[PDB]
RNA sequence: UUAACCAUUGUAGGCCUAAAAGCAGCCACCAAUAAAGAAAGCGUUCAAGCUCAACAUAAAAUCAAAAUUCCAUAAUUUA
């Protein structure tokens, strides 16, 4: 599901990556939303190369991660998968997804 | 509250939701200060923040509410983060007659304080020293109160 | 240096918090009310006294000029054209002989003051503009309407 | 409403205008004001809030644009600080040396601050240091602000009390002057938030 | 509302959660 | 629109004052200046009327005239055509009491000039303030 | 270079120390 | 519009709304603005009601309806 | 202090101004009215004329955190 991440603040529009070929004129800056209209899963993999330690074993660890945009999954992976991780952030809930239960007690600060 | 009717037209002034009775700090100047809520409010918490807006995400104005300005301004900030998270699917713009949406993806946002239209690209990021500063938050919002050891960093 | 600099942050001024922020403030007292306007006071309060009925009739976008000559027309009636800012005529019941009057004075209007039941000249009045709305006349500085303020006339 | 104010007893002196400044006549500026630091004849004047050297062509600026502007029914201007001095070697132009806190000029006369407001900043802006207009209540306002943030301080440690009592041989580390400055002047700069 | 009563909010309660000994 | 002009009534015909000014929204030159004449004739000729001609968007005339002016009395009365430059304290000529009651008194006869105030003492103030205005000091005897 | 937050609390717990010094060099 | 018709009852509970509306209609500067209108004023729930020539009669009671709706409504229709 | 509304009458007041009427210069600096500045910015063949102040009707309340190729990655709350 990395296709659906979410980006704080405006950092869709405010996160540039560059990048350079090596040969003249082979500069390359792009902005993250124009980076995840490209490639979904293409930030994500960015992000972790860059956090992971700055050695040769860091591209072996590359091989070993798998990223999916979405839920789908080959049957193997799932078999060799042992466990999943919760996830870091809480994700706040809509207004429709709020429990009509939960309206009911909430109060009604002012009146109009 | 008033809804008019429609040439030959009537207009009918119709029952409002009533405020709970006894709120916690009676006698409070305005409703945030009557609700002991001055710096217990978030932008997540739609729940509240619905009160005070339009049925199509607009501002309601201050004097009918009665708040101070600087909850009217917290309020007001709050709501705007929630409507660039995608946080009010039942307060959205109003189509004026037949749009409709571009269809395009909408990116997951939050904690936006300016609109991700008019914001450029940081081309120079910069180095330790000189290094371009991401604002996170709103200053409007600093006196809220926290729970973490070291005040939250603003600028990312 | 960078030394020197620990120094100055240490140092710097701490501002204290209030309680309370000025306008989330629990109830304070004011200050009593101060009468400035006091001058206006004494001229109502004598056409008032003055003239026991008083017609109250709307005031359209009249032209000052044309109120001196509707003041002379009604002195051919027997009455005066004796107006004042209005912002001072509410608190006029507040401090006179009557203070239930308010509900009468309320708006711009123009006011027909007259001592004497001149029935046929305040009829008069009321007939030199027909699209001026006359409000009504409070005869012996009783409330009435307009259709009432002729019964009783008659 | 409540009487206007009027300035019947102000008596505005036959030499209204402003008198000519002579193009040609070490620490000077690197202290605090000592000398015109309190009013004498007009309500209204420049304060400095910085160290600056004054050249001939600030004292013009300051008396054509004052002369121009000023009325002498109403206003009065006189000169707080010698003419320029100090030369300054290409000599191109002298200079006159000013503390922090010096009254530079002094205006008076049937007016209110906000009239000479707009060009009492538009010449301070033109000044060669930082410097803010200044009135007889404007002034004492600072004064009394900056009293009471002094008297209000919630800060267990002081710099006075630091550097008095040699904490940590801070002394070792600063300047003899520094002490009279108490960290409200650095410089030729002089720090009006430092309470 | 009883007096001294506070919403549960995201602000209101503390991130860490009570325990009874 | 109301135009206000202090033109003497002797000549009708001013040129550039009048005729222009009214013929630039539009009228009848001619006729504005017959109208005059038939004012002229009744009134004394060769001193200053005040006018308050409406110039509707009609093309109509809506003539209005009054008393002639006090100033210019004034200015006569103390024998002056021409003033000083300032005429703040410049003065060549006083009035007393008499003389200055007795223009009061026919003067309030005009509907115009809101000459219908019971008291005098509005009336004084305005002649007082008109001598004020000219080189002239209303002295209460000399 | 701005000073870390920690560099500013550990002067002032020194500073206190020498304080205490002070006083019982008082009497 | 021909024809403009304001009533409302000063001595009854009478609204500002609708009162204030009349004071706007019945103005020097938009009387001559609409000069085919005839201005008529009844004084005595309130009720205004404007006729057209081309039959199009709008009618606004104040007692639920400020003199800014009245106003915005019947601007509109003056411009036709 | 600063948010709505309106602007009547003396008098084109005297000054070399052809003429300058609040508003080219120049004056001193009053009146009526409920409210009119002998005028504050505009307009100006000159004036008519645009508003601001007038009166009525609004509602408020002491500064911060240049030319090869961007350059750790990131991150607002569990004491
Ligand atoms: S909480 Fe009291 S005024 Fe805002």
């Amino acid at each position: 599901n990395t296709r659906h991440i979410a980006f704080s603040g405006n950092k869709w529009e405010q996160k540039v990556y560059s990048s350079h070929t090596g040969y003249p004129g082979g500069f390359r800056q792009v902005t993250a939303a124009q980076l995840h209209r490209k490639d979904p899963v293409a930030i994500v993999k960015l992000a972790i190369y860059g956090m992971l330690p700055k050695n040769l074993h860091r591209r072996t660890m590359m091989q070993r991660l798998h990223l999916f945009p979405d839920e789908d999954i080959p049957e193997d992976i799932l078999k060799n998968l042992v466990e999943e991780l919760p996830q870091p952030r809480r994700v706040p809930k809509r207004l429709d997804e709020y429990t009509q239960e939960e309206i009911e007690a909430f109060p009604r600060v002012w009146t109009p | 509250l008033r809804e008019v009717v429609k040439t030959v037209i009537e207009g009918r002034i119709t029952e409002t939701p009533k405020a709970t009775p006894d709120p916690p700090n009676p006698s409070g100047q305005c409703p945030i200060c009557r609700w002991n809520l001055k710096h217990k409010y978030t932008y997540e918490d739609v729940l509240l923040l619905s009160q005070f807006i339009r049925p199509y995400g607009g501002m309601l104005p201050r004097r009918v509410t009665g708040l101070c300005r600087e909850e009217h301004r917290k309020i007001e900030e709050c709501v705007k983060m929630a409507h660039r998270a995608g946080l009010l699917p039942n307060h959205r713009p109003q189509l004026p007659e037949g749009c409709l949406p571009k269809d395009k993806p909408k990116l997951n946002r939050y904690l936006t304080r300016w609109a991700p239209k008019s914001v450029k690209p940081i081309y120079k990021k910069g180095h330790r020293w000189n290094k371009v500063g991401m604002a996170v938050g709103s200053p409007l919002l600093k006196d809220n109160v926290c729970y973490s050891r070291r005040p939250l960093k603003m600028m990312h | 240096h960078f030394q020197r600099q620990k120094l100055m942050a240490i140092t710097e001024y701490i501002p204290p918090k209030p309680a309370i922020n000025p306008r989330c403030l629990p109830p304070p007292p004011k200050p009593p009310k101060e009468e400035s306007v006091r001058l206006l006071r004494q001229d109502i309060v004598a056409v008032f006294r003055d003239n026991r009925m008083i017609a109250v009739c709307q005031n359209v976008a009249l032209s000052a000029e044309d109120k001196l000559l509707l003041r002379h027309q009604l002195r051919k009636h027997k009455i005066f054209i004796k107006v004042f800012p209005s912002q001072v005529l509410k608190p006029f019941l507040e401090n006179s002989k009557y203070r239930n009057l308010l509900p009468l004075f309320v708006g711009h209007n123009l006011l027909l003051v007259s001592e004497e039941p001149k029935v046929k000249e305040m009829v008069r009045v009321l007939k030199s503009v027909p699209f001026l709305p006359l409000l009504g006349g409070c005869v012996d500085d009783t409330i009435l309407s307009r259709q009432g303020l002729v019964d009783y006339a008659k | 409403l409540l009487p206007v104010p009027t300035f019947e007893n102000v008596s505005i002196p036959e030499r209204s205008k402003l008198k000519f400044v002579e193009r040609v006549p070490l620490k000077d500026i690197r202290g605090p004001s000592t000398e015109a630091t309190d009013f004498t004849e007009g309500n209204f004047a420049i304060l400095a809030l910085g160290g600056g050297y004054l050249h001939w062509g600030h004292f013009e600026m300051m008396r054509l644009t004052i002369n121009r502007f000023m009325d002498p029914k109403n206003m009065f201007a006189i000169w707080r600080v010698p003419a320029p001095f100090k030369p300054i070697t290409r000599i191109d132009h002298y200079v006159t040396p000013v503390k922090t806190g010096c009254l530079v000029v002094e205006m008076g006369g049937r007016c209110e601050f906000e009239e000479v407001k707009g060009i009492l900043n538009q010449v301070a802006h033109k000044l060669p240091f930082p410097a803010k207009a200044v009135s007889r209540k404007t002034l004492e306002r600072m004064h009394q602000n900056q009293r009471e943030r002094e008297l209000n301080n919630q800060n267990p440690w002081t710099f006075e009390h630091i550097a008095t009592a040699n904490m940590f041989g801070i002394r070792k580390f600063l300047s003899p002057y520094d002490l009279t400055q108490k960290g409200r002047y650095w410089g030729k700069f002089y720090m009006p938030k430092r309470v | 509302y009883p007096q001294g009563y506070v919403p549960k909010t995201s602000l209101s309660s503390p991130p860490w959660q009570e325990v009874v000994l | 629109g109301v135009i206000r002009s202090i033109v003497r009534a002797g000549q009708a015909i001013p040129g550039p004052p009048l005729g222009p000014i009214l013929g630039q929204r539009g009228v009848s030159i001619n006729q504005f200046c017959k109208e005059f004449n038939e004012k002229t004739k009744d009134i004394k000729e060769g001193i200053p009327l005040p006018t308050k001609i409406f110039i509707k968007p009609d093309r109509t005339f809506e003539l209005k005239i009054g008393q002639p002016t006090v100033s210019y009395f004034l200015k006569a009365a103390a024998g002056i055509e021409k003033g000083a430059r300032h005429t703040g304290k410049e003065v060549a000529g006083l009035v007393s009491l008499k003389h200055v009651y007795e223009i009061a008194c026919v003067k309030a006869k005009d509907d115009a000039f809101a000459m219908q105030d019971v008291p005098l003492s509005s009336v004084v103030r305005s002649i007082i303030g008109s001598a004020r205005s000219l080189g002239i000091r209303v002295v209460k005897d000399l | 270079r701005t000073v870390s937050f920690q560099a500013k609390e550990s002067m002032i717990r020194r500073l206190e120390v020498e304080a205490e010094n002070h006083y019982w060099l008082s009497m | 519009v021909k024809l403009v018709r304001v009533q409302f009852c000063p001595f009854e509970k009478n609204v500002e709304s609708t009162r204030t509306f009349l004071q706007t209609v019945s103005s020097e500067k938009v009387r001559a603005t609409n000069l085919n209108c005839s201005v008529i004023a009844d004084v005595r729930e309130p009720c205004v009601d404007v006729l057209f020539g081309d039959g199009y009669r709008l009618i606004m009671r104040g007692a639920h309806l400020t003199t800014q709706e009245m106003l915005s409504a019947l601007a509109s229709h003056i411009r036709d």
